[PDB]
């Protein structure tokens, strides 16, 4: 049955959870490339500071690495590690 | 719950002096934020809101500010009649649709004054009753602090009187004063000199006011 | 011309009921909604209960969810908030302000006063403050009275400059007494009257006092 | 340290995961009211199929109720019950066009 | 014109070592990469390792891993897999291939033969089958070898037509044997030459024993 | 691991039928497999990749298929040369880069053909050596299934012949076939009749072939 206010508030506040992004979006630059898996888990900062003057934006970034299969047509595959960009804590800011 | 936590207190300030209240949030409210003014024995009266903005047909002397948490009502010209007590309000519901905060009593600063003096015996209507109340008068001074002592028969007198104080004027900032020395008809009836004697910054010499039955 | 006013508050014993009506004017109260707000004596103001006619949505403070209950009568443009069970806590003034832009309160009632006590009810006896002999002061002792509140005027609201009304004291008996003066000047006595005007609304007592110098 | 292949390719294939969505964006004829809050926590078709001729569509839909606060600015506010959409079980299928 | 040449199969002792080179041509080994496939006798296809040059990747099957090692002379245009520590399961036919879009492979080598035995190495004696008296068969009895393979051609590759070169039989002496026959007409006996062309690689025999019809 | 299970083991048809092998996949492989097409004794040649699309130079009746699991090669219009085993192979990274089926035998089917019989004496030279090698041979017969039974002077013989048998041809579809009779030069040099019957659904009679050394 129904979800509380309290409930819904809370956890669609600025936070950061896991986001699905594309490895392209993210190395544009290759292009080369296929990528299996085309797209990764990261966490990133998502949810609504409930303001339209106010965008949710990171303060504490890490870095994770991630084993990822690279096709390249014609001549070989192999497993490299690539490194992507998370997101640790979120604050509301300005725009 | 949400808590807005005003400072000062109390605070008292000159005519045309720049006053400043803080009211700080316990987390963000955005700029959800209102001030009001309540003067003694009537409602409140909205001054801004969204933290910022001035409601209509309030003075430019009021002005609200933000610092993302620390919300800010500055009176930059205060007046005598700006005497009052000063809310600030968060809404933005989140369980409760808002919360004030405890408040600002608003004084005025003005030059010394000194009382105007006044004693009255008790209503021969009120000696049938069986009580007799004398009502030592002090009007028109500041500041408030003064110091009224009661003398049946050149003799102190102990918790038998009770002191009521006029709220700070709109226009001229003074005050008023009114000590009630309660006694029975017989006990009354029993002394012949009723005197109140005044203790203010004012007057230099301690003001006497007396009658005889 | 918008206003709120506010009835129906006074005297209950604890554990009692007691319903205010907030009655608007100068708006549609149906395309709006209302708050109540108390205030109890010398403390700041409290959120009690609101309500919104258009979307049959009301909603109570804690401390007073179950006991209280806000209604709205939209064809006579008017809101009630009906209190049941009553307690000495419940003791305050109860504000109705009508509801500004995305929260806040812009119109605000004059406010009842709902005092709570198992007391009895009194009404006061006047005493007037005759003057003696530059500026002549004069003034009316309202004593013995309970519940607050006691309004008071001199000459029908004829007369307000120099006129001082002193807030009630609390005496040991449990009964409240308060005075009213003026200052007038000391040549306009015996061609001028001044009579003080003291209505205490709670027993129906209206007495008109007329103050004089006394004969010598 | 670094997490594997198959560790990786499992969590990130299409299948239904929490994603939070705006209000506007599902109710855009509601303009009138501000919601609080803006957005809400719905499970939706996200992940990767690992092929540009394929996308993650859902097959089984269901439907969520949320309280949510639906201010009327200079008018009122009030809580809601608002209905929103969520996926149940996804699938991988072909780009229509 | 691309094509890709395998060498170094051959007899080897369990426990022994041996190494197979594959010889790329036509395309830049360096920007491709290699796949080693393995296929026993009568059995299907099984993956064994893959390497891809440019960036040093190579991985291989687990019944493999720690006991082979590819590697690559990118100089060379050479791939080359190192077999150390070989078992009687390791006995099979093992092909390169060359790596196409997303997988799959389009140019394979013509694989050579590793069989892993304990057993000695035996050249193969050759007998000739001599015709008799429309249409004349003959040829070439190869026996009595071991391991496989041994290749036959007649008249030095000049013959092709009507030859049949039959499947190695195992005999219980644990020694391959295999007869090579060919078909032709009548009246060419006499003026024709039939050589038959034997070579069994891993023992150094080259024999060309020539056929012809036993005087009578 | 990921199981190709191909289905049918083996399969003959005629020539110019429609051949349909379907090769079953454990999970998910998306639509990354290939067939390949072993002629014996030579590698693999690569028909279809991404399960669908055709190789460059592979003729048009190859064509590749899929329903989501289940992979379809199709031959459209079988010909001898058609002869092969064939292999469909998945990748699509996952443990292992790619893995293959057990293999799909197909063959021809023609008219029933007898064979030719032909039958060889031992060498001199070989008789040198101290053994004796009677070779009897089926040239170009179809099917398969051939009974070749040697006689020593009206003698049947036991398990000291062996036969091996030619591939099917990849023009005429045919099968050729050697029965190798082994003996010792001192055996062979104690019986005068040496012959090999054939026994075949071609020729009506079950031919003989004989020598007198």
């Amino acid at each position: 049955e129904v979800v509380k206010f309290m409930d819904v508030y809370q956890r669609s506040y600025c936070h950061p959870i896991e986001t699905l992004v594309d490895i392209f979006q993210e190395y544009p630059d290759e292009i080369e490339y296929i990528f299996k898996p085309s797209c990764v888990p990261l966490m990133r900062c998502g949810g609504c500071c409930n303001d339209e003057g106010l965008e949710c934006v990171p303060t504490e970034e890490s870095n994770i690495t991630m084993q990822i299969m690279r096709i390249k047509p014609h001549q070989g595959q192999h497993i490299g590690e690539m490194s992507f960009l998370q997101h640790n804590k979120c604050e509301c800011r300005p725009k | 719950d949400i808590q807005m936590t005003q400072s000062p207190s109390s605070l008292s300030a000159s005519v045309g002096d720049r006053v400043t209240i803080t009211c700080r949030a316990s987390q963000s409210v955005s700029s959800a934020v209102a001030w009001y003014q309540q003067k003694p024995g009537k409602a409140p009266k909205l001054l801004i809101y969204s933290a910022s903005s001035l409601y209509s047909g309030v003075p430019s002397r009021f002005s609200g500010s933000r610092s993302g948490t620390d919300f800010t009502l500055t009176i930059s010209s205060l007046q005598p009649e700006d005497f009052a007590t000063y809310y600030c309000q968060q809404y933005s519901y989140y369980y409760y649709p808002f919360t004030f905060g405890q408040g600002t009593k608003v004084e005025i600063k003005r030059t010394v004054a000194a009382p105007s003096v006044f004693i009255f015996p008790p209503s021969d209507e009120q000696l049938k009753s069986g009580t007799a109340s004398v009502v030592c008068l002090l009007n028109n001074f500041y500041p408030r602090e003064a110091k009224v002592q009661w003398k049946v028969d050149n003799a102190l007198q102990s918790g038998n009187s009770q002191e009521s104080v006029t709220e700070q004027d709109s226009k001229d900032s003074t005050y008023s004063l009114s000590s009630t020395l309660t006694l029975s008809k017989a006990d009354y009836e029993k002394h012949k000199v009723y005197a109140c004697e005044v203790t203010h910054q004012g007057l230099s010499s301690p003001v006497t006011k007396s009658f005889n039955r | 011309e918008v206003q709120l006013v506010e009835s129906g508050g006074g005297l209950v014993q604890p554990g009692g009921s007691l319903r205010l009506s907030c009655a608007a004017s100068g708006f549609n109260f149906s395309s709006s909604s209302i708050h109540w707000v108390r205030q109890a004596p010398g403390k700041g103001l409290e959120w009690v209960a609101y309500i919104y006619p258009s979307y049959s949505y009301t909603s109570y403070a804690d401390s007073v969810k179950g006991r209280f209950t806000i209604s709205a009568d939209t064809s006579k443009n008017t809101a009630y908030l009906q209190m049941n069970s009553l307690r000495a806590e419940d003791t305050a003034v109860y504000y109705c302000a009508r509801y500004y832009g995305t929260g806040a309160m812009d119109y605000w009632g004059q406010g009842t006063l709902v005092t709570v006590s198992s007391a009895s009810t009194k009404g006061p006896s006047v005493f007037p403050l005759a003057p003696s002999s530059g500026t002549a002061a004069l003034g009316c002792l309202v004593k013995d009275y309970f519940p607050e509140p006691v309004t008071v005027s001199w000459n029908s609201g004829a007369l307000t400059s120099g006129v001082h009304t002193f807030p009630a004291v609390l005496q040991s008996s449990g009964l409240y007494s308060l005075s009213s003066v003026v200052t007038v000047p000391s040549s306009s006595l015996g061609t001028q009257t001044y009579i003080c005007n003291v209505n205490h609304k709670p027993s129906n007592t209206k007495v008109d006092k007329k103050v004089e110098p006394k004969s010598c």
